[PDB]
C-alpha cells in the first residue's frame, strides 16, 4: 500500500482543496476595444493581474487570457495574450496567485513562460508549484563569493575568472558564436542545474539551440524556458521571470544553478513595447524609464544563497549591435553587473573562437578568487596580448627585430601558444586544472 | 552488459509506474466527480437555507451595482426566495426574475457594470480546475 | 537481483489495483458528496445504495481496474523481458507487447482493452436485463 497510500493521500488532499473553492465569481465588462490595449470596467485589480475575457463560441464559451497593464481609476486597461477576434461589445471579464511547476521534474524539459510543455510531452508531474512573484531574497542574509565556478571554458577560467553567485554579462553580436559559447558552458560548467531562459530569440534558433547546441549532454541537466519573438512581450518577460523563479527554487533546495538569460536586450525590448502601449514616454534613449527599473530587478534575483546553501550564477546576454556603446541597455547592464564577457566580431571573422576580447571583458570578483602568482600571470597575458594586436602589421613586413620592445618580442614569441590557449572548440572542455596548468606551460613556475 | 541495460528496463519500468500514480489517482477523482455531477443534476431540494444566505451576502457585497441590478434564480427556488428576501430585494432596489438555466441553490446578480455569479454551474468549473490545473 | 524488484513492481502494482475494488467505492462516494455539498452549499439528500452502485459501474468502466495492465516494451528487449517477467506477469494476467516507437531499453504501461469479441460477449449479459422505476 506504499503506492496505495500515495493514491489515497492524493485523493484526501483534493478533498481539502474543495473547502477553498470560491462561492462567487465577480465579472466586469469589456467596454472598449479600438486597439491592442483593451478597456474593461466593473472589477478592480492590481497590476500584473491575469484577467479573463469571455468569448462566445455558440454553445461553447471560450476564454481569452488577458492581463492588467494599467488603469484610469474607473477603467481597467487590459492587454491580451492572444487574439481578441470574436469578442462582443461589453463582454464579461473576471480575474482568475497563479501556480507554476517547479522541481527536478523540469530537468530535461522545454517549457514556456506559462509553464506549458514545448517538447511535445505531457506537463511535468507537478507535485509542487510556485508563484512567479516571490519576495525578493534579502542580500542581507545571503553569502559572499569565495568559490571559483568552473565554466569549462579555459579563457574565462584562467583569464576572466568567475565564481559561484557572480552575475556576469555577455556582450556580443550576431554571428560571433554567442549561442555556441553558451552551449559550451551549459555543457561544461560544473553546477547542479542549468537554467536556460531563451527570451525573444527567433523561433527556429530556439530549436537550433536545443537540438544542435545544448545537445543531449546538456539538455539532460538543463531546464529550458522559451519565449520567442512572435509571442506577446508579456510572455517574453514571463519567460525570464519564470526562468529566474525556477533557478531560485532550485537554489532553495541546496542546488547550485547556472542561469543563462538570452537575452537581457530582449527582456528590455519587451518591456519597451508594453510601456509604450500604455503611454509611458521614452525618456532616456527612446527607451521608457521602466526598462531601467526592470533590468536591475531581474538581475538582483541571482546570487549566492544562505551560507551552506546553494546559488544562482548567471549570464545575461546583451546584444551589442554594430560598433556601439551608444546603447543604454548595454550601459545599464554594465552598471548592475559583476563584469562581462565581450565577444569580438574581428576575432570571429578571423576564425578565432570563442571570440572573446580579453581587453573589453572584466570580472571584478576575479582578484578575490585567485592567487597573486596567478593574478600576475593574468595581467601579463593581457599586456602581451595588447602588445601584439596593435603592432601585428609591422611584423609582416619584417619591420620588427628583437631588443627594441620587450613585450612585443616576448608576446610574438608566445603568440602561437597564447592564440592556442584562448581558442577552444565546441566539444573541447577545459576544467579548472586544465586551464591553470595550461597557463604554466606558458609562463611559470 | 546484460546487467547494464537489463537494469535500464527495470528502472524504466519503475519510472513508468510512478508516472501513473498521479494519473490513476486523478482518474479516480474523475469517477467521484461524475457521480457528484450526477447527484447535483439528479435532484432538486427544498432548502434555500444556503442560497438564502448567499443572496444576503450578495446584497451587502461592495461595490454596489447601480446598473438596474437583477437577481436570477431557478423558477423552483424563485417563489420561496421571493417570499423570504423579496422585501429586502426591493429595499436594495434589486428586481427578481426566474432563470431556467440556473441550478437549484445558486444565483446570479446582473447589472450594467457587471455580475456577481453565485451559480453552482460556475462553482463546478472552479472545482474541476482544483482537480485538474491543466484545464 | 533485479528479478525481485521488477517482480515486486508488477506484484505490488497489480496488488494495489486489486485492493481498489474492495476499498475504493465508499471513498469515492465520500468525495462525490463533498463535491456536491461544496458546490450546492448544503448537504444534499441522496440515496446511498443507489449512489454507491453508480460508482462501481464507473469503476467497471476503467479497463485498468476492470481488466489487466498491458506492459509493452521495445521489440529488441522484448525477448529479454518475457524471460525475466514472463512467469510473474502471466500469473497476474498481464499481456506483453513490443512497441516500435519506444526507445531501446525502455518501457510503457497501458490498460489493455482486450478483444472486441470478449467486450461484446460481456455486454449482452448486462444489456439483457432492465430495471424498473
Ligand atoms: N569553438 C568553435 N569552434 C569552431 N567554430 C565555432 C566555434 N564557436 C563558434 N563557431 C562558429 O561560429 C558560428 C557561431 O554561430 P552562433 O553562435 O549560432 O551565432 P550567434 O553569435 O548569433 O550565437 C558557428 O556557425 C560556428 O561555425
Amino acid at each position: 500500500t506504499t503506492r496505495l497510500t500515495r493514491w489515497l493521500t492524493a485523493l484526501d488532499n483534493f478533498e481539502a482543496k474543495m473547502a477553498l473553492l470560491p462561492a462567487v465569481r465577480r465579472y466586469g465588462r469589456l467596454t472598449r476595444a479600438t486597439g491592442l490595449v483593451l478597456e474593461a470596467t466593473g472589477l478592480q485589480l492590481p497590476l500584473g493581474a491575469t484577467c479573463i475575457i469571455e468569448r462566445q463560441d455558440g454553445p461553447e464559451t471560450k476564454e481569452v487570457e488577458s492581463e492588467v497593464v494599467g488603469f484610469n481609476g474607473q477603467r481597467l486597461f487590459l492587454m491580451p495574450l492572444e487574439e481578441v477576434e470574436g469578442i462582443l461589445p461589453g463582454a464579461r471579464v473576471y480575474a482568475r496567485g497563479k501556480q507554476l511547476p517547479l522541481g527536478p521534474a523540469l530537468l530535461g524539459r522545454v517549457l514556456d513562460g506559462g509553464g506549458k510543455p514545448l517538447d511535445g510531452l505531457p506537463a511535468p508531474d507537478t507535485l509542487e508549484t510556485g508563484a512567479l512573484i516571490t519576495p525578493p531574497f534579502n542580500p542581507l542574509q545571503r553569502t559572499p563569493i569565495e568559490h571559483v565556478l568552473d565554466t569549462g571554458v579555459r579563457a574565462i577560467n584562467a583569464l576572466l575568472t568567475v565564481g559561484r553567485g557572480q552575475r556576469m554579462g555577455l556582450f556580443a553580436g550576431s554571428g560571433v558564436g554567442k549561442s555556441v559559447l553558451l552551449g559550451m558552458m551549459a555543457r561544461y560548467t560544473r553546477a547542479d542545474v542549468i537554467v536556460v531562459g531563451l527570451i525573444g530569440e527567433r523561433g527556429r534558433e530556439v530549436k537550433d539551440f536545443i537540438e544542435n547546441i545544448l545537445g543531449p549532454d546538456g539538455r539532460a541537466r538543463s531546464v529550458v524556458i522559451a519565449a520567442p519573438a512572435d509571442v506577446s512581450p508579456l510572455l517574453r518577460m514571463q519567460g525570464a521571470a519564470y526562468a529566474t523563479r525556477i533557478a531560485e527554487d532550485f537554489r532553495d533546495r541546496g542546488q547550485h544553478v547556472l542561469l543563462i538569460m538570452d537575452s537581457l536586450t530582449r527582456y528590455a525590448m519587451a518591456q519597451r513595447e508594453i510601456a509604450l502601449a500604455i503611454g509611458e514616454p521614452p525618456a532616456t534613449k527612446g527607451y521608457p524609464p521602466s526598462v531601467f527599473a526592470k533590468l536591475p530587478a531581474l538581475v538582483e534575483r541571482a546570487g549566492n544563497g544562505i551560507h551552506g546553501g546553494g546559488s544562482i550564477t548567471a549570464f545575461y546576454t546583451v546584444l551589442t549591435e554594430g560598433d556601439d556603446q551608444q546603447d543604454p541597455i548595454a550601459d545599464s547592464a554594465r552598471a548592475i553587473l559583476d563584469g562581462h564577457i565581450v565577444l569580438s566580431r574581428r576575432l570571429a571573422e578571423a576564425g578565432h573562437y570563442p571570440a572573446i576580447d580579453i581587453e573589453a571583458s572584466i570580472s571584478r570578483a576575479m582578484t578575490a578568487l585567485i592567487t597573486e602568482q596567478h593574478y600576475a600571470r593574468v595581467r601579463l597575458f593581457k599586456q602581451l596580448l595588447s602588445s601584439f594586436q596593435r603592432n601585428r602589421d609591422l611584423v609582416s613586413v619584417g619591420a620588427y627585430a628583437k631588443g627594441s620592445d620587450p613585450m612585443l618580442d616576448k608576446a610574438i614569441t608566445l603568440w602561437p601558444q597564447l592564440e592556442a590557449f584562448l581558442q577552444q572548440g565546441i566539444f573541447e572542455r577545459a576544467d579548472w586544472e586544465d586551464s591553470l596548468q595550461a597557463l604554466d606551460l606558458i609562463f611559470p613556475t | 552488459p546484460i546487467h547494464a541495460r537489463m537494469q535500464q528496463l527495470v528502472s524504466e519500468f519503475q519510472n513508468t509506474l510512478d508516472a501513473l500514480d498521479s494519473v490513476i489517482a486523478s482518474r479516480l477523482m474523475q469517477m467521484a466527480l461524475e457521480a457528484a455531477r450526477q447527484v447535483i443534476g439528479q435532484t432538486p431540494a427544498v432548502d434555500n437555507s444556503a442560497l438564502i444566505k448567499q443572496i444576503q451576502q450578495l446584497l451587502q457585497q461592495e461595490p454596489l451595482f447601480s446598473g438596474k441590478p437583477q437577481l436570477r434564480v431557478h423558477p423552483d427556488d424563485l417563489q420561496r426566495v421571493e417570499e423570504m428576501l423579496g422585501a429586502t430585494l426591493s429595499l436594495h432596489g434589486w428586481r427578481l426574475r426566474g432563470d431556467p438555466t440556473l441550478h437549484h441553490g445558486g444565483c446570479k446578480v446582473s447589472a450594467d457594470e457587471g455580475d456577481l455569479d453565485a451559480s453552482v454551474a460556475t462553482r463546478w468549473q472552479e472545482l474541476c480546475r482544483l482537480a485538474a490545473p491543466g484545464v
